[PDB]
RNA sequence: GGGAUGGCUUGUGGCGGCCAAGCGUUCAUAGCGACGUCGCUUUGAUCCUUCGAUGUCGGCUCUUCCUAUCAUACCGAAGCAGAAUUCGGUAAGCGUUGGAUUGUUCACCCACUAAUAGGGAACGUGAGCUGGGUUUAGACCGUCGUGAGACAGGUUAGUUUUACCCUACUGAUGAACUCGUCGCAAUGGUAAUUCAGCUUAGUACGAGAGGAACCGCUGAUUCAGAUAAUUGGUUUUU
RNA sequence: CGCGGGGUUAAGGUGCCGGAGUGGACGCUCAUCAGACACCACAAAAGGCGUUAGUACAUCUUGACAGCAGGACGGUGGCCAUGGAAGUCGGAAUCCGCUAAGGACUGUGUAACAACUCACCUGCCGAAUGUACUAGCCCUGAAAAUGGAUGGCGCUCAAGCGU
C-alpha cells in the first residue's frame, strides 16, 4: 500500500515540489523540503503538489544532524494557501507545516505543536491521537 | 488426400504376425492330426475364455487349438 | 488476427521500373553464373541416365516384356 | 587499387622458427629462482622466451580449488543429485559421530552469532551526489590510458600530506 | 518468511529465446546501408548493450533471489545441505555468476570493436558474433538451470521453521504415532499411515498455550545405525534434533 | 501449505470433473491446431515454428529408424587412455589458403582530419583492421604519428588449430610474418585472412628430432578478425 | 523522429469546427426513444437563464463522506413562464430519414 | 475426381412422419415436432423404399459427397429426438460455499431460467436462459444434479454448455479450486 | 568558373574436426550435404587492468502514424494454495511523468507512478526559436616551423534583418432560387482514462506468516466541454 | 517517317473505362487484402490433418485399414540397487513356457502392491486400403511508419491459371 490516502475530497493544493515547510512534531527536524508527493499523476511540465492531509517525501534541511541524511514520509497538517471545505468555508492557516511519519502512517515524534487540519486528522488516526487542537 | 489421420507408429517390441503365423498354424495342425485318435470340436460362446489355459494344463496329454 | 475489422497498409502488387530492371539484370547474371558453374562443375555424372521403366499399372506390361524377350532372343540368334 | 594477395609456397612455413634446449631451460629456471627485485634498475628490452616453460607452477591449493567444482560435477551430475531422476541417497557430512555433530553444531551457532554481531556493528538514504563520481568518467580514463600508451616514463605524483591516500595502486 | 519469492528459472533454450525476443521486439530493427556510419554503429551497439543488460538482470535476479548458505542459521544451512547438496548448490550459482561476468566482458569487447567498425556489413557481423557468443555461453548452462529450477520449487514448498522460538520436536522410529500426535495437537496436515516412512520431510504445526504461540515439528523416522549409513530423509530429523533448540519428545511404542 | 500440498489435495479431492475428457479433446484437436499454426502464423514466429517442427520431424524419423533397426574406439589406445574423451584425429610446401581477397589502401586506412579551420589537414591514417604491435610497445608522439593503430583493435592471442593432433589451443602471437596484400601491412602487423603469423607452441609440447623444444612456429589466419572479433589460425605443419 | 516525451492532445476533435452556432436557439438533435406502452407526455421545454445563487443542502448520500451533513452548492436559476401550444407536426419514415 | 452418383439412406420408424419440401425437413413423432432448413447443401431427397429416405448427390466432388453423411446424422438425430428424446445430466460440486441453484419457468417467454448463487461465495446472481423446448429439473434421486431434457439435441447440449461456461473459476489455480457445474451424463429420455 | 547502398534491414559467432538422412556415384567411390556434436575462445568470485571523436547531437512547442505492448482490457500455460508474479497470445482504444548531474561521447542515477515501451514522418544534404560538432576578421597558451604561418590541441569575444503574394489551414461574409419560420440527415469528425477507499472480509485459501475476487457504494488522477453563486487575482469605475 | 484516300496486318489486345468475344474445348485454384508482365532475393533436403493427378513398395474373403466385445497369461516379486521400487524412480541384461497372442513391458496409477491401458491375438462386420516420394494450383515461408493501388473499377464453372 502506497502512502496516498483514500477517501480524500478535492482541495486546492498549496505546496509543490521544492517547498520548505515547518516541522510540527518533536522528531528533531525543524523544516521539511518536499521532493515528491504520493499519488501524483503524470503530466508534462506540471510540478507535483500536495495539500493538507497528503503524504509527501521530504528531506530535512535544518535540524538534528542524523535526520539530515534520509528521505522521510511526511503528512502535511497545515497549509497557507486558502482552500474550500464541503461546508462552503474557505480557510487557510498562517504557515505550512507537516509531521514525519512512516509509510503506515504512524508518527516518528510523540507530540504535535500547534493545530492540525481536519483533513489530516480524519485521514490519519495517529495524528488525531497526537493533536491537541483540530481546526 | 492431405487431410488424414496420423497413423501412430508403436515403439513397442511385438510386431504384427502376418502370413507366417497362418502357415505355422497350418503346419502345427497338419502335424498334430496323425498323432491322435480323436478330434473334438468345442465351443465357448460369449465367454472370457481365460480358463482355457487351465484346461490346457489339466489336459496335458491332449493338444488344444484356439486359432 | 483483427484483419477484417482493422486491415493494415496494403501490399502493392504494382511494380516499379527500377525494381523490374534490377530483377531482370540479377536473373541474367544468375543464369550466366550457373552456366559458368556448370562448366566448372566437379560432380560425377553418369554417361547413361537411369531409365524409370514401364509403369506397373499399365495393363500390357507383361506382354511387352514377352515381346522384349522375343527381340533379345531373335537378335542373339541373328548375331 | 586492389592488389593480388597471394602466398608463395616455401619450405620456411613448415619449420620450427624458435627452439630451446633443456639445459638452457634449466638455466633460465634457476635464473628466475635467483631473481630479486631492485627499484633502481629498469627494464629496457624484454627477452623473447617461452615463459610458460620457465615460470614456476601455481600453488597446489590453487590448482586443487581451481578444479574442485568440475571434479564434483564429473563425479556426480546435477540430474543425479536433485530432480525427478535423482539417485542421491546419502548426504555429504563434515562429521562422523554424534559427539562430532554436537560440537560442530555448537561451533556453527557460535560462528553464526559472531557474524551477526559483526554485521550489526558494521527511512531510505539519499542518493550519493554525482560530484563524488568525478575523476571516474570514461572520458577521463580514456585520457589516462592514452597518456600511458604514449609515455615511456610515468611520474606518479603524491601529496606529501597523504601519500598512501593519493597513491594509485 | 520463506523462499516463495524466487522468480522461475528457465532452461537454456528458454533463456536464449527470452533474451533474443526482448532484443528483437523492444528495439527498432530497420537500419539502412545508406545511413551514416555513426547511426549504424549506434544501432548495433544498442542491440549488443540491450542484449547484455537483459542477460545481466536475469542472472542478477537468479543470484540475489536464492538463499546464501553462508548467511543462514545453522539449521537452515544443514537442512539445505541435506536436501540439495550445498556443494552442487554453490557450483550452480557460481556458474551463473561466471556466465554473467563473461557476457558483460563480451559486450564490452564488441562495443569497443563497434566503435571502429566501418560498414553496416562489418557492424552486422560483429553484432551477430556477440549475440552468438552470448547464446553459446547460455547453452553451456543446461544442467545448472534445470537443477536450480527444481531447487527453487522445493524451497518454495519448504515449511517455515523459526529456529529461535518455542518449539516441540517430535522424534523416534516410524509407525510410533508422531504424526498422530502432531495432528491431534496442531492443525498441520501431516499424513498418518500404517507403513514406515510415511512422513519424508519436516512438517510444522502451531498451537497456543497460555496466550503464547508454540511450533511443533514432525520428523521422518530415524533407524538405529551410525550417521554414515543414514539417508537424507532421516538426516532431516537428525539435523532438526542437532540444530534446533527445542523440547524433544521421543516417542516409543512398547 | 507445506511440501507436496497440491499432490495431497489431488489425492484427497481428485480433479475437476471434466479434466480427463477435456484434456482428451484438446489432445485430439492438437492435429488441427498444428495445421492451423502451419498455415496461419506470420513472420519470424512462423519461421521459428517451421524450423522447430522440421527438427521435431528429423528426430522422430531417427527414432523410428532406430526402432526398425533394434533387431540387428577407432584408434588403438592403452587401457589407461580407455573411456576418456579422446580427440577423433581425422615437395610442394603450399599453404592451406594460397589466395585471399586483396585489400586496397583506401579500405585499409581512413583519413583522420586535424586542424580547427573548415579545411582540414588529412595526413594521418587510421588502421581499420586488427593489428599485433609486439612486446615493449610505446606509441609515437601525436605530432609524428602518421599511422594510428588503436588500442581496442590490438590482439595478442589466437585460437590455433593443429591439423594432425585435432586440437585447438589459445596461443600467444609472436610476430606477423607476411600479410599477403602489402609489406606495409606486414610492417604494421595487420591480422587479416591469409596472414602468416608466428605463434608460441609451448603448450602443444612439440619436440624436435634432436630433443630440443620447439616453442615458435608458423600459422595462417583462416578467418576475418575485423568481422569476428577473434583471430583463428591453423598451424602450418 | 518520435517525440521524446508523450503528451495528450490539447482540445477535443469531437467539437470541431470551433465556429459560431448557426442559430441562437439551441437545437434538440435527438429526442428520447418512443415507447408506445407509456402514457402520453412531452419531452422538452424552454426557459431563460436568469443567474445563479447558493444553497445549503442536507445530503443523504450513503457511502459518501458528507453523508448526513450540510453541503454548500452552486445552483442556476432558469425563469420558466408557461409555454403556449400552437401547432402539430407529423413525421413519416423514409429511406432518406 | 467427380463422382457420378452417391447415395445415403435413412431408416424411419413407424411412428414418425417426415415431410421434406425445398430441403426443409419437418420430423413429427410422439414427443412433438422438429424443423430444420437444409437448403445450404445440394442434395436430392427421395423415397427409395417404404420407411427409407434416400439422399442423392450427382456429379459432386469428394467434399459434396461427404456432406451427405452430416445430413444423414442430422436427420437421424431429429428422428431420435422426436421418438426417444435427449437428456443431459449435470452435477454441481463445491468445496466450502454451497452452490444455490433455482430453476423457474418464465411466463411470457415460456423458457426456463436457471439462477446460480453463492458460487465460491460470490454475491452476484448468474442467470442462464434456456433454449426453447428444453426443460430443466432439479433431480430428487441424486444430490446436486440438474436434468435438461428435450427433443433438440442441439438445444439441450447448448443449454448444458451455457450452464457449464457461466460458472468459470477465474484467476485461481484450477488444480486446487474444483468448483463448478459439469455435464455428467448424456443419453435418451426413453 | 564548377559542385553540394536502396523490394536494403531484424534472433541466434568464427575457425577446425567428426557424424550424418538425403543428392550424386556405382567402367573412378570421389565429391556436395541440413539436423547436430566436440575443441578454443567464480563453490554465487573480484572490486589493485574504465584500452584513442575523421564521422555529432540536442532542447523547446506541437500534430500525426507504426507495432516490434511498458501499463490498462481479455485469454493460454507454469507448485500458479492465497497474495505477488513468470512465460506466451489477441490487441495502438487509452496513457507513458517530475528532477539532479557538462573536470563531457551528457549518459547514467533518484523518486513519483498503472507504467514511466520502442520507433518513423529530419539525420538516404538542406530558411521556425535557441544551445554543442563549428571553424571569417581581434587575442592568449601548448606543439611544429629560420620565418611568413600551420596545427595533437586548449581558452575568450564576436552582423542576415520576409510575408502585404499563391496554396494549405483556422475562422468570417456571401450572388443566383420572393422573403421568412419550423425541420430532416448524406457526408466529415467523434472521447474519455487510470487509481484508491467502504463492503464482500480478516472471508475463501493457509501449518503459520499472511491474504483475494464478482455484484453493490463513494471519491480521486489524466483528458474533454462549460460556468462565475462563492473564494482568490486583475482596477481608467481614475 | 513527304502530303492524302481505301485495304490488310505486326507487337499487343477483345467485361467496362477502350476499338474488338461476358467467344468455343478440357481441366486446375477459394487466398483473413489470391492471382492476373513472371523470371532475382527472402528460401531451406523449409513448414501445411488444403486440393487434385501420378510413381514405388506393401496388406487383402486364408477377412486388409477403422471400430466394437473379449483375452493380454506362467517361471517371475528375473539380477543388482533402494527406507520402500513387484513391467512402469534407476543400472545392466532381456530368456523360456503356454501359445491364438501377449514386451522381463507402452503409458496412467500405488509408499509399495493392486487396478486400468498399449503393443499383440481371437470373435462380429465387410472390400478395398496403408506408407513414402514426385508433379500442379493454394496457405505460411518477416513487416514498419500521411491514405492508395494487377492503371482503375471490379472479377470466383473468372474478367485467375495451362494448352
Ligand atoms: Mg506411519
Amino acid at each position: 500500500k502506497r502512502g496516498a490516502p483514500g477517501g480524500k475530497l478535492k482541495m486546492t493544493l498549496g505546496l509543490p515540489v521544492g517547498a520548505i515547510m515547518n516541522c510540527a512534531d518533536n522528531s528533531g527536524a525543524r523544516n521539511l523540503y518536499i521532493i515528491a508527493v504520493k499519488g501524483a499523476g503524470a503530466r508534462l511540465n506540471r510540478l507535483p503538489a500536495g495539500g493538507v492531509g497528503d503524504m509527501v517525501m521530504a528531506t530535512v534541511k535544518k535540524g538534528k544532524p542524523e535526520l539530515r541524511k534520509k528521505v522521510h514520509p511526511a503528512v502535511i497538517v497545515r497549509q497557507a494557501k486558502p482552500w474550500k471545505r464541503f461546508d462552503g468555508v474557505f480557510l487557510y492557516f498562517e504557515d505550512n507545516a507537516g509531521v514525519i511519519v512512516n509509510p503506515k502512517g504512524e508518527m516518528k515524534g510523540s507530540a504535535i505543536t500547534g493545530p492540525v487540519g481536519k483533513e489530516a486528522a480524519e485521514l490519519w488516526p495517529r495524528i488525531a491521537s497526537n493533536a491537541g487542537v483540530v481546526m | 488426400p492431405k487431410s488424414k489421420r496420423a497413423r501412430v507408429y508403436h515403439l513397442t517390441q511385438v510386431n504384427k504376425k502376418g502370413r507366417e503365423a497362418k502357415e505355422r498354424l497350418f503346419s502345427n495342425i497338419r502335424e498334430t492330426i496323425p498323432k491322435y485318435q480323436h478330434c473334438f470340436v468345442f465351443s465357448v460362446d460369449n465367454m472370457r475364455n481365460n480358463y482355457l489355459k487351465d484346461v490346457r494344463h489339466e489336459l496335458n496329454d491332449c493338444r488344444i487349438f484356439f486359432g | 488476427a483483427g484483419t477484417i475489422n482493422k486491415p493494415k497498409k496494403p501490399t502493392s502488387k504494382r511494380k516499379t521500373t527500377r525494381l523490374r530492371a534490377k530483377i531482370s539484370k540479377r536473373a541474367a547474371e544468375k543464369k550466366r553464373k550457373e552456366r559458368k558453374l556448370a562448366r566448372k562443375n566437379p560432380e560425377w555424372r553418369s554417361k547413361l541416365k537411369k531409365d524409370p521403366g514401364i509403369p506397373n499399372l499399365f495393363p500390357y506390361k507383361e506382354r511387352l516384356l514377352q515381346q522384349i524377350e522375343e527381340e533379345r532372343i531373335r537378335r542373339k540368334e541373328e548375331l | 587499387e586492389v592488389p593480388k594477395a597471394v602466398i608463395e609456397p616455401n619450405r620456411k612455413w613448415f619449420t620450427n622458427t624458435r627452439v630451446i634446449s633443456q639445459d638452457t631451460l634449466q638455466s633460465f629456471r634457476e635464473a628466475m629462482a635467483e631473481k630479486q627485485k631492485d627499484p633502481y634498475t629498469v627494464l629496457l628490452k624484454s627477452n623473447k622466451l617461452p615463459m610458460s616453460l620457465i615460470r614456476d607452477g601455481p600453488k597446489l591449493e590453487d590448482g586443487l580449488k581451481k578444479h574442485q567444482a568440475k571434479m564434483t560435477i564429473e563425479r556426480e551430475p546435477f540430474s543425479e543429485t536433485f530432480g525427478p531422476k535423482a539417485q542421491r541417497k546419502r548426504p555429504k557430512l563434515s562429521f562422523n559421530t554424534v559427539d562430532e555433530l554436537a560440537g560442530y553444531s555448537e561451533q556453527s551457532l557460535d560462528s553464526y552469532h559472531a557474524r551477526l554481531e559483526e554485521k550489526k556493528l558494521l527511512s531510505v538514504a539519499t542518493a550519493k551526489e554525482a560530484i563524488f563520481n568525478k575523476g571516474t568518467s570514461k572520458r577521463i580514463w580514456n585520457e589516462l590510458y592514452k597518456v600511458i600508451d604514449s609515455s615511456d616514463v610515468i611520474l606518479h605524483v603524491l601529496d606529501a600530506r597523504d601519500p598512501l591516500g593519493t597513491r594509485c595502486r | 518468511t520463506g523462499w516463495k519469492d524466487i522468480p522461475p528459472v528457465p532452461t537454456a533454450q528458454e533463456f536464449i529465446d527470452i533474451v533474443l525476443s526482448r532484443t528483437q521486439r523492444r528495439l527498432p530493427t530497420q537500419i539502412r546501408p545508406g545511413f551514416k556510419i555513426s547511426r549504424i554503429r549506434a544501432f548495433y551497439t544498442r542491440k549488443v548493450k540491450f542484449t547484455q543488460e537483459t542477460c545481466s538482470e536475469k542472472f542478477g535476479a537468479i543470484i540475489s533471489s536464492f538463499p546464501v548458505l553462508s548467511d543462514q542459521h545453522p539449521f537452515h544451512r544443514d537442512l539445505m545441505n541435506i536436501l540439495y547438496d550445498a556443494d552442487h548448490f554453490k557450483v550452480a550459482l557460481g556458474q551463473i555468476s561466471t556466465a554473467k561476468n563473461l557476457i558483460e566482458t563480451i559486450s564490452r569487447d564488441y562495443v569497443r570493436l563497434l566503435k571502429y567498425a566501418q560498414s553496416l556489413y562489418q557492424c552486422k557481423q560483429l553484432k551477430r558474433a556477440a549475440l552468438g557468443r552470448m547464446a553459446t555461453l547460455i547453452k553451456r548452462l543446461k544442467d545448472p538451470l534445470i537443477y536450480l529450477d527444481q531447487v527453487r520449487q522445493h524451497l518454495a514448498r519448504l515449511p517455515d521453521i523459526n529456529p529461535t522460538t518455542r518449539t516441540l520436536l517430535v522424534a523416534g522410529f516410524p509407525n510410533v504415532g508422531k504424526s498422530s500426535f502432531v495432528r491431534s495437537v496442531t492443525r498441520a496436515d501431516t499424513p498418518v499411515e500404517p507403513y514406515a516412512f510415511t512422513t519424508k520431510s519436516l512438517f510444522v504445526g502451531h498451537l497456543d498455550y497460555k496466550y503464547l504461540r508454540y511450533q511443533v515439528i514432525d520428523t521422518p523416522g530415524i533407524l538405529d545405525h551410525p550417521l554414515e549409513e543414514m539417508n537424507t530423509i532421516e538426516m532431516q530429523s537428525v539435523t532438526a534434533l542437532a540444530h534446533l533448540r527445542a523440547a524433544v519428545l521421543y516417542f516409543m511404542d512398547i | 501449505p507445506q511440501n507436496e500440498y497440491i499432490e495431497r489435495h489431488r489425492k484427497l479431492h481428485g480433479r475437476r470433473l471434466d479434466a480427463e475428457e477435456r484434456a482428451r479433446k484438446k489432445a485430439a484437436r492438437e492435429g488441427h491446431k498444428n495445421s492451423e499454426n502451419a498455415q496461419n502464423l506470420r513472420g519470424l514466429r512462423a519461421k521459428l515454428y517451421a524450423k522447430q517442427r522440421h527438427a521435431q520431424k528429423i528426430q522422430m524419423r531417427k527414432a523410428i529408424k532406430q526402432h526398425e533397426e533394434r533387431n540387428v574406439p577407432s584408434d588403438p589406445i592403452p587401457s589407461y587412455l580407455l573411456d576418456r574423451a579422446n580427440p577423433t584425429t581425422a615437395a610442394r610446401f603450399s599453404v592451406p589458403i594460397p589466395k585471399v581477397r586483396g585489400i586496397s589502401e583506401e579500405e585499409m586506412f581512413k583519413v583522420v582530419k586535424t586542424g580547427k579551420k573548415t579545411h582540414k589537414k588529412g595526413w594521418k591514417r587510421i588502421v581499420t583492421k586488427p593489428t599485433f604491435v609486439g612486446p615493449d610497445f610505446t606509441r609515437r608522439p601525436v605530432k609524428y604519428e602518421r599511422f594510428i593503430r588503436p588500442m581496442g583493435l590490438r590482439y595478442k592471442k589466437a585460437n590455433v588449430t593443429h591439423p594432425t593432433l585435432n586440437v585447438t589451443v589459445q596461443l600467444p602471437i609472436l610476430s606477423v610474418k607476411k600479410n599477403p596484400s602489402n609489406p606495409l601491412y606486414t610492417q604494421l602487423g595487420v591480422l587479416t585472412k591469409g596472414t602468416i603469423i608466428e605463434v608460441n607452441v609451448s603448450d602443444l609440447g612439440i619436440v624436435t628430432a634432436s630433443g630440443k623444444i620447439a616453442w615458435g612456429r608458423y600459422a595462417q589466419i583462416t578467418n576475418n578478425p575485423e568481422n569476428d572479433g577473434c583471430v583463428n589460425a591453423v598451424l602450418l605443419v | 523522429s518520435h517525440r521524446k516525451y508523450e503528451a495528450p492532445r490539447h482540445g477535443s476533435l469531437a467539437f470541431l469546427p470551433r465556429k459560431r452556432a448557426a442559430r441562437h436557439r439551441g437545437r434538440v438533435k435527438s429526442f428520447p426513444k418512443d415507447d408506445p406502452k407509456k402514457p402520453v407526455h412531452l419531452t422538452a421545454a424552454m426557459g431563460y437563464k436568469a443567474g445563479m445563487t447558493t444553497i445549503v443542502r442536507d445530503l443523504d448520500r450513503p457511502g459518501a463522506k458528507a453523508h448526513k451533513k450540510e453541503v454548500v452548492e452552486a445552483v442556476t436559476i432558469i425563469d420558466c413562464p408557461p409555454m403556449v401550444v400552437v401547432g402539430l407536426v407529423g413525421y413519416i419514415e423514409t429511406p432518406r430519414g | 475426381m467427380r463422382y457420378i452418383h452417391s447415395e445415403e439412406t435413412i431408416p424411419v420408424p413407424e411412428n414418425v412422419k417426415v415431410s421434406i419440401k425445398s430441403r426443409l425437413v419437418t420430423v413429427e413423432g410422439p414427443r412433438g415436432k422438429l424443423q430444420k432448413d437444409l437448403s445450404h447443401i445440394a442434395v436430392n431427397f427421395s423415397v427409395v423404399k417404404k420407411g427409407v429416405i434416400g439422399l442423392e448427390i450427382h456429379h459432386g466432388s469428394r467434399k459434396d459427397v461427404a456432406a451427405l453423411r452430416t445430413v444423414r446424422t442430422i436427420i437421424n438425430n431429429m428422428i431420435i429426438g422426436v421418438t426417444k428424446g435427449f437428456k443431459y445430466k449435470m452435477r454441481y460440486v463445491y468445496a466450502h460455499f454451497p452452490i444455490n441453484v433455482n430453476v423457474e419457468k418464465n411466463a411470457e417467454t415460456g423458457c426456463y431460467e436457471v439462477e446460480i448463487r453463492n458460487f465460491i461465495g460470490e454475491k452476484i446472481v448468474r442467470k442462464v436462459v434456456m433454449a426453447p423446448g428444453v426443460e430443466v429439473e432439479i433431480s430428487k434421486a441424486q444430490k446436486d444434479e440438474l436434468i435438461l431434457s428435450g427433443n433438440s439435441l442441439e438445444a439441450v447440449s447448448q443449454s448444458a454448455a451455457d450452464i457449464q461456461q457461466i460458472c468459470k473459476v477465474r484467476n485461481k489455480d484450477i488444480r486446487k479450486f474444483l468448483d463448478g457445474i459439469y455435464v455428467s451424463e448424456k443419453g435418451n429420455i426413453v
